[PDB]
């Protein structure tokens, strides 16, 4: 169930968990201040973005590939952190912005505007 | 509003050590004796439900604060000196250095009289109070509480005798 | 230390905005600290104006939620809901390996 | 860190960023509170499969990982209470089978997702208070059925649903007090049984909750902070075990009569402000009150059953309640303290206290009481407090109160007789209405409120022999040299010049105040040593009020006759105005008639001392008067002088030479006497300088009167006009 991550385009692949992936996300973190959502994406296409994200970025979940996408645009410089990409397998809440709904995490890179 | 000698003993032997300090018109005015414990401004009132209480016989050592450090005191300087009365201080001694205002208070609070003398010390006799009561552990406090109309009847009747020889004087021209 | 004033004689009066305000009593002197929480035998009360530590009131209890219900009893006794008792009312037992009905 | 052998390690304070290392796998109890860790990673506590208490508050803690918690299945506390969490770690604290108790006080929570707190079988303690939630998280409180204890205090909880605490069966305290909650619906404590703590304090609830009739097993109910105005009937008839009832603050308007009712463990009831009350609460069944309180109502009469049931009650607070009649307190044994001040209560009958052993404190202040009999208190047990002031009241009893140590008796202005002081062997405080009913105490040593001193002489109205002789003295050279120069001034009767009238008018008045003196002296004589006796009947009768009108008139008299003499005398040095003089002279007498008769038609005026002066002795009292009479004396000796200083300045007159003289040793003489009483009038309303009592009685008893007797002799002794008219007199009567 492992999930790993890698104008930018960031793409997390779960290569571990059997089937039905459910409310999908991604987080930036700050050094030591707690992990924001930016855009999180729900089984039915839904999607939930930031206030300071939605318009820049997108997300786009492919189950043919079983991968999950986050665009970036316009990249302002205080858009420099550490992304991670959050999965939840199980059901039974409402999906959002908040990092203690999800199970599964990733290692997350270091996004530096460039 | 009597000015009181009040000193302070350190018993291992009794070494007095002396001070100043002023009654208050709020409290009565009698020689109190007995036991020295600082009591923290906050600690009295009556907005906490539950209290400690101790032997009957304590003396309180309340060092007021800055008026603007607390704007909303859970009670007043009068409270605070009733709440420590009632909860056994044969005597209250109210460092008023950093608080000006508790002596007008204590003025304004005359009308009314208090079971117990009050003492208000400011100055370098508040600080010494203060080192002693903060190095020293156990130590004890003692606080403690015609003549005329016969140099102007004197006067009145060398004025009489005065006029008199004037008069005397005149009619031996 | 999570205070504000703290003079030297007088200790600290004020606190953090989410610290529990404490006077310990010694020899004469009586001071204000500031604590994350409160020792044994007291229980923190949070108020907007100032979060204070007081004293339980439940008799023969060692730590306590508030002022009559009590977590961690003596060692002699057991709780049943939040009281200590010595003889622990019929249909649970006394001990159960950690003194609680 | 600060490891220890029993298992408990202490790393707190220590300002580690991490789980430390290196530490026994036997550890029961991990302490990484202070330190700041920002994060837990997973499998962080991996070396801890032991761990029982686990306590992470005041860390900067922002993200647990959800396996960060795996493993412990022995974790019993969990402390994460003064973290920077947003939210429940709903993933984290799943898996934590054996945990009990859980903090998350002052973390910044605003969300708690819908599955929190599952898996959570063994959970007893929660905490919640101080963080920023909306609404009661009802779906995952309803994983929790074993929980005890509860808190949501500091919340932001403004309405509370129906059926919201439906799963909590075994919960016992709940507290929801500083939430801003305004809505309670019917079923909003439905399933809440075994609650016995509810705590609702600064809510801002508006009308009393009817869903407490849900909570048979409530003990105790606060809900005192809040705006709640009326209380219905039956408000507490599903709440048959409440001990205490806290409503204070509440601003209350009505109570209903049968709200407090069938309360049988309620030990404590304090109404305070229900104004629209009128009636006394219908108590039957709450027979185990110790304290009851109903201060401010419209309450008239007191059921005579209050002491055949409610035997417990100690306190009885009565007081702002408009109560015309007492009942007969026979019964209530255990009654300590009993408060009726400010109703309006106009007698006391003999057996209104009838029994009432262990009665301490009574309090009839503020009341319309004319008649206490005569064994009303006869029949008490140890009292200590007595209050009857400001009652209107003519007499006192005494039987029944020698062990008193307190007693109050200030405003009853008629009760005039002297308290026997060898009744009130006990006593140690005492407040009087007037300051000579506590001579026969004197100074164990009883404390007088109103204080002899020296303007109230206990045994002796002047005072030592000194000035008993000094004022004799006075008071004879004023009478007789005042009559001698008025008789030879008016003897002639031919012929009157502005001088000699002046002369002849300032005599008179002179005369008037030595008249004040000696009824002053013969006062003094007559009491002689028994002065307590006399001094309420002296400054209450009409004798102070005759003495002050002519000591003033004198004075006033005097004044403003030398004035005009200072304007004749200037009017004759620059240059037919007789009948103006005369004329002036009578405005000059009736102005000071009417100055000496304004104080009887004020009030508190004569009676400040038995020397029935108003201005010296009274300096809070009558400022007004004080302040106009001194400055008017001062404006006038100031003209004297100025009008003498430019006469002798323009002026270079052999016959008028002598009444210059004269006029100008007058004008020295009253204005030096005067300054010191203008000062002493003036110095006890200054709390800078104090000065004596004694001194102000003696001064003033020693200079107001002095030129009564100085001008006479002065005239007498050291004027060829007077010799000349004493010549002319003897040959008139030869």
């Amino acid at each position: 169930v492992q999930l790993v991550e890698s104008s930018l385009r960031l793409s997390c692949a779960a290569s571990g968990y059997t089937y039905s992936p459910y409310c999908m996300g991604w987080f930036r973190q700050a050094p030591g201040k707690a992990r924001e959502g930016v855009a999180t994406v729900d089984l039915d296409g839904s999607t939930i973005y930031a206030d300071s994200v939605k318009g820049r970025f997108t997300i786009s979940q492919d189950n043919a590939k079983n991968t999950l996408y986050l665009q970036m645009n316009s990249l302002k410089p205080e858009d420099t952190a550490m992304y991670y990409c959050a999965s939840r397998t199980r059901a039974g809440v409402t999906c959002g912005l908040n990092w203690a709904i999800f199970s599964y995490w990733g290692q997350g890179t270091q996004v530096t505007v460039s | 509003k009597e000015t009181a000698f009040v000193e302070v003993v350190l018993f291992e032997t009794t070494y007095t050590t002396g001070l100043t300090g002023r009654f208050s018109r709020a409290g009565a005015t009698l020689s109190a004796e007995g036991e020295i414990v600082q009591m923290h401004p906050l600690g009295l009132c009556n907005n906490n439900d539950e209290e400690d209480l101790y032997e009957y016989g304590w003396v309180g050592v309340v060092k007021l604060e800055q008026p603007e450090l607390d704007p909303k005191p859970c009670l007043t300087v009068l409270g605070k000196a009733k709440r420590a009365v009632q909860r056994g201080a044969t005597a209250v001694i109210f460092d008023v250095s950093e608080n000006p205002e508790a002596i007008d208070q204590l003025n304004q609070g005359s009308e009314d009289p208090l079971k117990r003398p009050v003492v208000y010390v400011k100055g370098a006799d508040a600080i010494k109070l203060m080192n002693i009561v903060n190095k020293q552990k156990v130590a004890r406090a003692r606080i403690q509480h015609e003549y005329f109309d016969m140099g102007i009847f004197l006067a009145f009747f060398v004025v009489v005798s005065l006029v008199c020889l004037i008069l005397l004087v005149k009619i031996k021209l | 230390k999570g205070c504000l004033s703290c003079s030297k004689d007088n200790g600290c009066s004020r606190c953090q905005q989410k610290l529990f305000f404490f006077l310990r009593r010694e020899g004469m002197r009586q001071y204000g600290e500031c604590l994350h929480s409160c020792p044994s035998g007291y229980y923190g009360h949070r108020a907007p104006d100032m979060n204070r530590c007081a004293r339980c009131r439940i008799e023969n209890c060692d730590s306590c939620f508030s002022k009559d219900f009590c977590t961690k009893c003596k060692v002699g006794f057991y709780l049943h809901r939040g009281r200590c008792f010595d003889e622990c009312p019929d249909g649970f037992a006394p001990l159960d390996e950690t003194m609680e009905c | 860190c600060s490891c220890d052998g029993d298992r408990r390690v202490d790393c707190s304070g220590k300002g580690l960023t991490a789980v430390p290392e290196g530490l026994s796998a036997f550890t029961q109890a991990l302490d990484i509170s202070m330190n700041n860790i920002t994060q837990l990673p997973e499998d962080a506590f991996k070396n801890f499969p032991f761990l029982e208490e686990l306590q992470l508050a005041g860390n900067d803690l922002s993200f647990i990982h959800p396996k960060a918690l795996s493993g412990l299945k022995e974790l019993k506390v969990l402390t994460l209470q003064n973290n920077q969490l947003k939210t429940v770690p709903s993933e984290a604290i799943r898996g934590l089978s054996a945990l009990q108790s859980l903090r998350l006080d002052a973390n910044h929570i605003t969300s708690v997702p819908e599955d929190s707190f599952e898996g959570l079988v063994q959970l007893r303690h929660l905490w919640l208070d101080d963080n920023s939630l909306t609404e009661v998280p009802v779906h995952p409180l309803s994983n929790l059925p074993t929980l005890q204890a509860l808190t949501l205090a500091l919340n932001k909880i403004s309405s509370i649903p129906d059926f919201a605490f439906t799963n909590l069966s075994s919960l016992v305290v709940l507290h929801l007090h500083n939430n801003k909650i305004r809505s309670l619906s019917q079923h909003c404590f439905d399933g809440l049984d075994n609650l016995e703590t509810l705590d609702l304090n600064y809510n801002n609830l508006g009308e009393f909750p009817q869903a407490i009739k849900a909570l048979p097993s409530l003990k105790e109910l606060g809900f005192h902070s809040n705006s709640i105005s009326v209380i219905p009937d039956g408000a507490f008839d599903g709440n048959p075990l409440l001990r205490t009832i806290h409503l204070y603050d509440n601003p209350l308007s009505f109570v209903g009569n049968s709200a407090f009712h069938n309360l049988s463990d309620l030990h404590s009831l304090v109404i305070r402000g229900a104004s629209m009350v009128q009636q006394f609460p219908n108590l039957t069944g709450t027979v185990h009150l110790e304290s009851l309180t109903l201060t401010g109502t419209k309450i008239s009469s007191i059921p005579n059953n209050l002491c055949q049931e409610q035997k417990m009650l100690r306190t009885l607070d009565l007081s702002y309640n408009n109560i015309r009649d007492l009942p007969s307190f026979n019964g209530c044994h255990a009654l300590e303290e009993i408060s009726l001040q400010r109703n309006q209560i106009y007698q006391i009958k003999e057996g209104t206290f009838q029994g009432l052993i262990s009665l301490r404190i009574l309090d009839l202040s503020r009341n319309l009481i004319h008649e206490i009999h005569s064994r009303a208190f006869a029949t008490l047990g140890p009292i200590t407090n007595l209050d009857v002031s400001f009652n209107e009241l003519t007499s006192f009893p005494t039987e029944g109160l020698n062990g008193l140590n307190q007693l109050k008796l200030v405003g009853n202005f008629k009760l005039k007789e002297a308290l026997a002081a060898k009744d009130f062997v006990n006593l140690r405080s005492l407040s009087v209405p007037y300051a000579y009913q506590c001579c026969a105490f004197w100074g164990i040593i009883i404390h007088c409120t109103p204080s002899t001193g020296a303007f109230k002489p206990c045994e002796y109205l002047l005072g030592s022999w000194m000035i008993r002789l000094t004022v004799w003295f006075i008071f004879l050279v004023a009478l007789f040299f005042n009559l001698l120069v008025i008789l030879t001034t008016f003897a002639s009767c031919t012929s009157l010049p502005s001088s000699k009238l002046f002369i002849g008018l300032i005599s008179v008045s002179n005369l008037f105040m030595g008249i004040y003196t000696g009824i002053l002296t013969f006062l003094d004589a007559v009491s002689w040593g028994r002065f307590a006796e006399f001094g309420i009947w002296w400054e209450t009768g009409s004798g102070c009020k005759v003495a002050g009108f002519l000591a003033v008139f004198s004075s006033e008299s005097a004044i403003f006759l030398l004035m005009l003499a200072t304007v004749e005398r200037s009017l004759s040095a620059k240059d037919n105005h007789l009948k103006q003089f005369r004329v002036a002279a009578l405005l000059a007498f009736l102005g000071a008639t009417v100055a000496g008769c304004f104080p009887l038609f004020h009030r508190g005026e004569y009676s400040a001392s038995p020397l029935c002066l108003p201005f010296p002795t009274g300096e809070t009292p009558s400022l007004g008067f004080t302040v106009t009479l001194v400055l008017l004396n001062s404006l006038a000796f100031l003209l004297m002088a100025v009008i003498y200083t430019k006469l002798y300045c323009n002026l270079e007159e052999n016959s008028q030479s002598s009444m210059i003289k004269h006029v100008a040793w007058l004008i020295f003489t009253n204005c030096i006497f005067f300054c010191p009483v203008a000062f002493f009038s003036f110095a006890p309303l200054i709390t800078a300088i104090s000065i004596s009592p004694e001194i102000m009685k003696s001064v003033t008893l020693i200079f107001f009167p002095l030129p009564a007797c100085l001008n006479p002799v002065l005239y007498v002794f050291f004027n060829p006009k007077f010799k000349e008219d004493w010549k002319l007199l003897k040959r008139r009567v030869t």
